[PDB]
């Protein structure tokens, strides 16, 4: 170790952790939690960003003076990638959209870019590479999002053979687009569910647990070269999950079955949006997709993280979807969701 | 008084304050332990802590005293004493245009009678002493922290309390609130040794042990 | 194996309680060392210590025998029990 | 010299009566605290914390020290009841952001020089 | 004067320069390393030596009260020049 | 290689040529990953399933008290005795002296400066050795203040 | 005499619970009670009059940005002054700190004679003034 990247201090803000991390896609849901945890212990964080600097301001208080550094980069520009990794010992990729844009499609953000990041990261002598894929990524999935996750996961594994790949379930947290997605369906009256959500099982994982697992994967030598599956403790039917959301929010729950072909057409309609689609055809597939059971892969308990129940953190996410009448209701008021015994 | 740079001495005020000092010691022998006047003419009455209310009431209400205003009430921490805290009352007599100082002592576990019955100014001054020195005042209308943060642990003005304290605050995005963490400094406060090894004031030289 | 490796005798230079141990060392210690040429018998003194006899066998096990207010004869037996019988 | 002015309690039985009285007040107040401050903790968690804070001082035997801890305990109760404290002040008891620090020798040996 | 490393980084007048493997040179990416370019060691050497006709000369730095404290320099050694301990000007005795 | 701490970086006990016990204090902590010397051995012992019965500095000094009580009496010289007994055992073997002259290891000042690892690494002792073997010609430095 | 109506507490004074100090800075800290040694560079002795209490030195490290000396020790600059060793010890006991006391080092009286510098048959004669 160079004399500068030797840990010092007590793991606090002004300590030196020895980690120098380049975090791609640090400006989204998962990125802010990752950068927060790296900055807590005293890491040097390089945050390359495509967006306006105003949209990175919430990251500034996450690290001591000098510790958070910001760079501009373009996902199709290899020289911008190199400037941002050449000094780092770990490179974390959290780049992704849940929808397609005129400029960047699922092939570009989940295959082209992660592999360009992986190729440059190895040529620059980066020791650790961490790639975030998806639990349900498959070459034969009816979600173009998940088929692109599968193709990119293989390219990343070939470009950076020592890459640690983390496959999380659907992540819930204050900015998740998962339990906030369901709680925002109230704006349309009832809740359209395919097969009434009785044929779909989900295993959501808490954001902090995903973040803790990522941080350990950096500091753990064994994690290198492995693929992990980050999943929650319990498995729920989609119907029971969505019913639990509406109970925590104290909203009226009126689920009605909607045929797959129709609910596809609703997705096509919301995609015309030139901003951020409320829903897309792909989001329909992913939500109504049974979360895989991958026993051969290691999980959070291996990295040392205890998965947090959805029943301890749902009020945290869903209290802002209540009305004044129910704001003060407490975590014990609602019935726990029925869990599939697995 | 004709040395341009030397503060002149007011012998008349020294004599008057010395006389009034004996006067207070004659009337209240049960509580008065020491009386002294400084070279710049400030009278001090040192008392047993039981006499706070009797001594302060006599000074406020006696007709040859009439110290109607409590200018200040504070505490000094001296760790080398068994009674480490020195409670100081500074009083003003508008009738006679005089100030007097009354001092007493206590330790961590001993209460001092609240002087709110004599001066209503003392209410906040005692809350401050309780908060910064941890001296309890018995029979206070409401004793609680006044200066430190809610839930703050310790009494910062004790000489053995660290300058930067034990906890610092930051805003943590994960919990979306201000959190308290153990204190770390990017630059440690630099302790300077300044005391000169050569004696400066022979008149105050203490006797050899 | 399981044999004695070392002996330590702790005693005070002047205290009455150690008077027994001092007499032993003056008279009988020389013979003891000549009898056991290779066993290290460490007589370490220090003012105001309750005299003791530490014995160290193989693999770090140790035993302590008080000698407070013993007599030179008793000290001899105490050493004999250690030298002869080895755990 | 052992004669010392009492703060409140004349012996450890009078002091422990005030400890129990203060535990009842804190025990009753936790449900209201979780409600008013809108804490995500459970009422069981809050009562386990109150209990924990009461075990830290379980070894004391000086009536005057016991009285001060009770005086400080009642001061903290008032700040909570009257909502002088804020949510950040209530959640400082739970040290939610402080990462766990190793207790054993080897883990402590690998990180640094602290005993 | 200003030198550069094989990595391209400028070396300051104190000799500081991040070495090849130090990650701390990331703070200059997209920005610049601020090095003052007038090395006082180079500038004080350009000054001519002053020939004086006495054993002892005094320097106050120039400008009177705007210089440094006045000090006296012994010029008996003829194998070297007298140097001001404050400003670095050099003096030599003129073979008297 | 297991890095340790120099005498300026730990609180350690040393016994001088008189048998006086004295303890240093930590001035600065060890550099890099270096650790205290007795902690490395205590850490190694645990890894080897041979854990030692001490985990703090006070406990490793209670152990020193069991082996030799004088090692924890700081600044106190504990006198020894029993010289008569020591001489008696000395005579038994009767070894034979040699005819070599008694030449000390250090004869001139130049052998004094660099004698252990700390002084061998010092560049000041390096200039001291140069000065006493080569004169002031190559050791001089221009000094102005 | 004093008539407050007093109790009798026979326990040792121990104020750790009521001081607000975190746990790790009482159990693990060793205090040093000592009279400071005279600075050898000077002959003044007025800084060797009082007893001092200081705490064991803990890690300082280099700040990544500026290179300043960073610390996580809240007691690094803490020094207390006492008149006697018994005063210093009592303070450490009630605060629960373990301490190692060091007895005062008093310079010994020397026999100085100016006339000895010119002795007739002794070695104390000086060859220069
Ligand atoms: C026949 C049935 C037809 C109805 C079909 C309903 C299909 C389901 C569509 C659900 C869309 C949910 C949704 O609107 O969420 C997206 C967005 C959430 O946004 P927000 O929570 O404010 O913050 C995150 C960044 N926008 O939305 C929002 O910003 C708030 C809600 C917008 C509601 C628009 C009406
Ligand atoms: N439930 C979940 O959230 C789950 C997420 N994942 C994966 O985790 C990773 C993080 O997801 P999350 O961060 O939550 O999604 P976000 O949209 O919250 O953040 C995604 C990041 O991707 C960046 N990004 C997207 N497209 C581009 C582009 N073309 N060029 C550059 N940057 C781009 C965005 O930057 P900007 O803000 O500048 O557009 C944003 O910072 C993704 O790979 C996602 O697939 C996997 C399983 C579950
Ligand atoms: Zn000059």
């Amino acid at each position: 170790l160079h004399h500068a990247v030797i840990p010092h201090g007590k793991g606090g803000r002004s300590s030196v952790s020895g980690i120098v991390a380049t975090v791609f896609g640090a400006t989204g849901f998962l990125g802010r939690y990752v950068v927060n945890h790296l900055g807590r212990m005293g890491s040097q964080v390089i945050v390359p960003h495509r967006c306006e600097p105003y949209d990175t301001m919430h990251l500034r208080p996450m690290g001591d003076l000098g510790q958070i550094i910001f760079m501009d980069w373009n996902g199709r520009d290899k020289d911008s990638i190199r400037r941002a990794v050449e000094h780092s010992s770990v490179v974390i990729n959290l780049v992704g959209r849940e929808w397609e844009t005129q400029n960047f499609d699922f092939e570009d953000v989940f295959v082209k870019i992660p592999q360009a990041i992986a190729q440059v990261s190895k040529e620059a002598g980066v020791e650790k590479f961490i790639h975030i894929s998806h639990l349900n990524a498959d070459i034969k999935s009816s979600s173009k999002y998940l088929r692109s996750k599968a193709v990119g996961e293989k390219e990343v594994r070939e470009t950076f053979p020592e890459a640690t790949i983390i496959k999380p379930a659907e992540i819930f947290g204050r900015e998740d687009r998962f339990l906030n997605y369901f709680a925002n369906i109230r704006w349309f009256g009832g809740v359209p569910l395919i097969s009434l959500g009785k044929k779909t099982v989900k295993q959501p994982v808490y954001i902090v647990d995903v973040t803790k697992g990522i941080i350990n994967a950096i500091k753990d030598p064994d994690a290198r070269g492995k693929t992990f599956a980050f999943v929650g403790p319990s498995r729920y039917l989609l119907f029971d999950l969505v019913q639990y959301v509406f109970a925590v929010a104290h909203r009226p729950f009126l689920p009605y079955p909607l045929p797959h072909f129709a609910y596809r057409w609703i997705g096509r309609l919301f995609e015309i949006s030139p901003f951020e689609p409320w829903t897309t055809r792909d989001k329909v597939e992913r939500i109504h997709t049974t979360d895989k059971i991958l026993p051969h892969l290691p999980g959070l308990e291996d990295l040392g993280v205890e998965a947090t129940p959805l029943e301890l953190k749902a009020i945290e996410v869903l209290r802002r979807h209540r009305t004044y009448r129910w704001l003060s209701s407490e975590i014990e008021d609602v019935q726990p969701a029925k869990t599939i015994p697995t | 008084d004709t040395r341009p740079t030397v503060r002149p001495r007011n012998d008349v005020a020294h004599k008057q304050l010395s006389a009034f000092g004996e006067y207070v010691a004659e009337i209240l022998p049960k509580y008065v332990q020491q009386v002294q006047v400084s070279c710049f003419n400030e009278l001090e009455i040192c008392i047993h802590p039981d006499g706070v209310i009797p001594v302060l009431t006599f000074l406020r209400d006696h007709s040859n005293a009439q110290f109607k205003s409590l200018a200040d009430l504070t505490a000094v921490d001296i760790p080398t004493r068994q009674n480490r805290f020195e409670i100081v009352y500074n009083l003003l007599s508008l009738r006679f245009n005089s100030r007097i100082r009354v001092k007493t002592y206590t330790d961590e576990l001993t209460p001092i009678e609240s002087s709110v019955p004599v001066y209503k100014a003392a209410n906040w001054y005692e809350r401050e002493i309780w908060d910064m020195f941890g001296v309890f005042f018995a029979n206070h209308p409401d004793l609680r922290r006044i200066l430190t943060d809610y839930g703050f642990e310790g009494h910062p003005f004790r000489k053995d309390f660290p300058l930067s304290g034990y906890v610092e605050l930051r805003y943590d995005d994960e919990v979306k609130r201000v959190v308290a963490e153990p204190v770390e400094l990017a630059q440690e406060f630099r302790k300077f040794d300044l005391n000169s090894p050569w004696e400066a004031f022979p008149a105050y030289r203490q006797p050899p042990e | 194996k399981l044999g004695l490796r070392e002996i330590r005798i702790h005693l005070c230079q002047r205290s009455p309680g150690s008077q027994g141990v001092r007499d032993f060392i003056e008279k009988r210690y020389v013979e003891l060392k000549k009898a056991n040429p290779d066993l290290p018998i460490l007589i370490r003194e220090c003012s105001d210590v309750q005299p003791k006899l530490w014995a160290r066998y193989a693999f770090g096990q140790e035993k302590n025998v008080s000698l407070n207010n013993f007599s030179a004869d008793q000290v001899t037996r105490a050493l004999e029990n250690v030298l002869s019988s080895k755990a | 010299s052992t004669s010392v002015k009492p703060i409140f309690s004349r012996d450890m039985n009078e002091a422990k009566r005030r400890v129990r009285e203060l535990y009842r007040a804190w025990y009753r107040e936790v449900p209201n605290t979780v409600h008013l401050f809108q804490l995500d903790i459970s009422v069981k968690q809050g009562r386990d914390k109150v209990r924990e804070m009461f075990k830290k001082n379980a070894h004391i035997t000086d009536p005057r020290v016991v009285d001060l801890l009770v005086i400080k305990g009642k001061m903290e109760l008032e700040e909570t009841i009257k909502v002088w404290k804020q949510r950040t002040h209530v959640m400082r008891f739970f040290h939610e952001t402080e990462a766990p620090r190793p207790k054993d020798f080897l883990s402590k040996f690998y990180v640094g020089h602290d005993p | 004067g200003v030198r550069t490393s094989p990595t391209g980084e400028k070396v300051t007048h104190t000799g500081q320069v991040y070495d090849d493997g130090d990650y701390r040179k990331v703070r200059f990416v997209g920005r610049q390393k601020e090095v003052n370019e007038n090395f006082a060691i180079d500038l004080i050497a350009e000054q001519p030596v002053s020939q004086v006709g006495s054993r002892v000369i005094s320097c106050d730095g120039g400008g009177g009260a705007l210089g440094h404290p006045r000090v006296y320099i012994n010029l008996d050694k003829e194998t070297k020049t007298g140097t001001c301990g404050y400003c670095g000007l050099q003096f030599r005795q003129q073979h008297h | 290689i297991l890095p340790g701490a120099a005498y300026t970086e730990k609180s350690a006990t040393y016994v001088n040529t008189e048998g006086r016990a004295q303890q240093t204090k930590v001035a600065v902590t060890p550099p890099g990953l270096a650790r205290e010397d007795w902690k490395i051995i205590r850490a190694l012992s645990e890894i080897a399933g041979m854990t030692l019965p001490y985990d703090t500095l006070d406990q490793v000094r209670n152990r020193l008290e069991e082996v030799s009580p004088n090692l924890v009496r700081y600044d106190d010289v504990e006198g020894a005795n029993y010289f008569q007994q020591a001489s008696e055992l000395s005579k038994l073997v009767n070894q034979q002296l040699l005819a070599d002259p008694l030449v000390p290891p250090q004869l001139t000042i130049k052998d004094f400066y660099m004698t252990d690892s700390i002084s061998r690494a010092s560049q000041t002792m390096a200039k001291c050795v140069k000065a006493v073997t080569e004169g002031a010609h190559a050791v001089e430095e221009p000094s102005i203040c | 005499t004093r008539d407050t109506q007093l109790i009798t507490v026979d326990e040792k004074l121990d104020i750790t619970t009521i001081t607000g100090v975190p746990e790790e800075h009482i159990k693990t800290r060793k205090a040093r009670i000592f009279v400071p040694a005279r600075n050898n560079m000077q002959s003044g002795v007025n800084n060797t009059k009082k007893w001092k209490m200081e705490f064991d030195t803990r890690e300082r490290w280099e700040n990544p940005l500026m290179g300043w000396a960073s610390t996580a020790d809240p007691l690094s600059n803490l020094v207390l002054t006492f008149s006697t060793k018994e005063d210093a010890v009592a303070f450490a006991e009630k605060n629960g700190w373990s301490y190692d006391v060091e007895e005062r080092k008093v310079p010994k009286p020397k026999s100085k004679s100016y006339g000895a510098n010119f002795s007739w048959n002794k070695r104390t004669r000086v060859s220069t003034k």
